[PDB]
């Protein structure tokens, strides 16, 4: 329940966002935070968080999002 | 005496609601926070339709996600309201304290004057065509999902502005505190100078506009050139 600072690499060309998460988001609702926040559409994004696909009711917590500085890569859809 | 007045009002107010209100669980909260002089008062997520007159020394007031279609008088040392959520066709006069103001998700047609000492204003998902004269103290603006057919001149310590899905035909030069800017899908077709000069780090998004053929030849020039340290423009 404490933020968490993630680093995020947007690739659609490339842009590094630096987000504020809480580790019981689920993806589901950092899509929302994005769109909001950048103008993603959420049935556009694709997150990739250590090796895996996340789906949209996993939590960050659940792939391993755990610290300042932690990683997570957005691809855009077209 | 003064306690009276309010726990007669909201004693009034508790029996006269429609049966899905939580008007009971209303009530004491608004007990408990006038009476232990409370900074904050939390009505959340309890279906209500109404709100009586509230306790005069809060400094937030937490109302998400009930059926408010308008608020009584905002008390005068309010810091921060979390109105997003409601059915709200207007808002009341702000009080002169007013920090942050979210009333995201709501149905309402034009602000209100906004206070001079207002840093962060989150009206996203509304019916606004138009917005009032921005503060200068302004951090962040959001007002992406309205109807806006222009914006006021940006405030030079704005940081985040987010105004997508809206109308907007013409942008006001960006102050270099811009980090982050959400222009996606409006009617622009030529964007201001300023934009090619915000920071390195800086995110632009202007998806979804019709610019124009010289509007893009003319920034890809600068934003495909080799030397360019401007910031990333998404442009679809």
């Amino acid at each position: 329940f404490q933020d968490i600072r993630l680093w995020v690499s947007v690739e659609d060309h490339t842009v590094t966002i630096w987000l504020t998460v809480r580790p019981d988001m689920t993806v589901a609702s950092l899509k929302d935070m994005v769109f909001l926040d950048y103008g993603f559409p959420p049935v556009l994004q694709q997150w990739v968080i250590g090796q895996r696909l996340a789906r949209d009711q996993e939590t960050l917590h659940s792939h391993g999002v755990r610290q300042n500085g932690d990683s997570a890569y957005l691809y855009l859809l077209s | 005496g003064s306690n009276e007045f309010y726990l007669k009002t909201w004693s009034e107010w508790e029996k006269n609601g429609t049966p899905g209100e939580q008007r009971n669980i209303a009530f004491n909260r608004l007990k408990i926070c006038l009476q232990n002089q409370e900074a904050e008062l939390n009505l959340s997520e309890l279906d209500l339709k109404t709100l009586p007159d509230l306790p005069p020394q809060i400094t937030t007031l937490e109302i998400r996600k009930n059926l408010l279609t308008h608020l009584p008088d905002l008390p005068p040392m309010l810091k921060v309201i979390h109105a997003q959520f409601n059915q709200l066709e207007s808002l009341p006069a702000l009080p002169e304290t007013l920090e942050e103001l979210n009333a995201g998700d709501n149905k309402i047609k034009e602000l209100p004057f906004l206070p001079e000492n207002l840093t962060h204003l989150r009206v996203h998902n509304n019916r606004l065509h138009i917005l009032p004269l921005l503060p200068p103290e302004l951090k962040l603006l959001v007002v992406s999902g309205n109807r806006l057919d222009s914006i006021p001149p940006f405030p030079d310590k704005l940081e985040g502005l987010a105004l997508a899905n809206n109308f907007i035909e013409q942008l006001p030069e960006l102050p270099f505190s811009m980090n982050r800017a959400v222009l996606m899908n409006n009617n622009l077709t030529t964007l201001p100078e300023s934009v090619l000069r915000l920071a390195q780090n800086a995110f632009v998004n202007v998806a979804g506009n019709p610019l124009s053929g010289h509007t893009m030849r003319t920034l890809q020039q600068i934003t495909t050139g080799p030397d360019y340290s401007g910031p990333r423009i998404f442009f679809s």
